[PDB]
RNA sequence: GUCUCGAGCCCUAGACAGCCGGGAGGUGAGCUUAGAAGCAGCUACCCUCUAAGAAAAGCGUAACAGCUUACCGGCCGAGGU
């Protein structure tokens, strides 16, 4: 039903292509208040109870791209 | 007696009060 | 070394000298195991395989001699299977069982029938396109089968063309 | 091939091997690209669940699928490397 994490972070940065080189190139940006919205949103498609750790798995996405957290 | 044996039974003698052979040593305790 | 192997309850097995017969209600067979230093022998219901030396070609016979006497507790109780399948591309082939020989006629097209002898108390049954070879005795019933496959030998021309014969499906 | 002597490491908190079971989600990572989803290539190689489970070690596919490897559990039981 809830489409793929790869593009629920495209919408709230608005950049369309990733990096050529991942973490070394900085392209996007997001913040604390912004990841806990796409935290609300994936409850059956995430193992994770709390919500603490729900973030996690985003964060474990975005670092990964060229997303920087302020 | 390895180190991370040790600590497996401290987290099973943990989820009590609160492999089958580390079970059955967590029990004994 | 000495190796103590239980009997079970439908089996019973006489030795004399350094022959073993094992007897149950599949059928009976009979073996040499005859070995330097090497005294197998039955005490009571256990069968007793022995040595007063521990060097590594005593010990490679001593735990030889130990599945065989295992696989004739098999063979008299439950039997042993092996299980093929008749394959052709373009010649049908005809596999039939003629008196205490199984016969294939029309291989590849050859006009003059391939035989082979069965081993003993084997006994080979075929339900059309499979074939099931079985009896009580490993030694007997793996070579009867073995024989079947090899009974369609090809040097001549390429194997993975000319792929028509029987082949082992199953293995116990 | 076989005999003999030494050293290090692992083992009844169960070793070595075999067999059974599990081999999970975020997500088919991103870039590249019509597509690439462990596995053409470039870069990264992160965290949840958990007793394990790689941003995938080897095959396999046009690409999926499919088969196992790592890794965890079980059966077994004495030495093993
Ligand atoms: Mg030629």
């Amino acid at each position: 039903g809830v489409p793929p994490t790869a593009e629920l972070i495209k919408d709230e940065a608005g950049f369309e292509t990733g990096s050529g080189e991942p973490q070394e190139d900085f392209v996007a940006d997001l913040s604390v208040d912004q990841v806990k919205q796409i935290a609300e949103q994936k409850h059956p498609d995430l193992l994770s109870y709390d919500l603490t750790n729900a973030a996690k798995e985003v964060v474990g996405t975005c670092t990964s791209l060229g997303v920087t957290i302020e | 007696i390895p180190e991370w044996k040790q600590e497996e039974v401290d987290a099973i003698v943990e989820m009590i009060e609160s492999r089958n052979t580390l079970l059955e040593r967590a029990l004994d305790d | 070394p000495r190796v103590e192997l239980e009997i079970p309850e439908d089996v019973d097995a006489e030795q004399d000298h350094l022959d073993i017969t094992v007897e149950g209600d599949n059928g009976s067979v009979t073996r040499r195991l005859w070995y330097p230093d090497i005294d197998v022998s039955v005490d009571g219901d256990t069968v007793v395989i022995e040595s007063d030396e521990d060097n590594a070609k005593t010990m490679s016979t001593i735990g030889t001699f130990q599945s065989h006497i295992e696989n004739m507790f098999h063979g008299v109780t439950e039997g042993w299977e092996y299980g093929m399948e008749v394959f052709y591309s373009h010649f049908p082939m005809q596999v039939n069982v003629e008196g205490d020989e199984v016969v294939i006629e029309n291989f590849l097209g050859e006009k003059a029938p391939r035989r082979t002898t069965i081993h003993g108390d084997t006994d080979v049954e075929i339900d059309g396109e499979e074939l099931t070879v079985s009896g009580p005795d490993i030694e007997a019933v793996g070579q009867t089968a073995a024989d079947i496959e090899q009974l369609t030998r090809i040097n001549d021309k390429d194997v993975r063309v000319f792929q028509d014969g029987v082949y082992i499906t199953r293995k116990p």
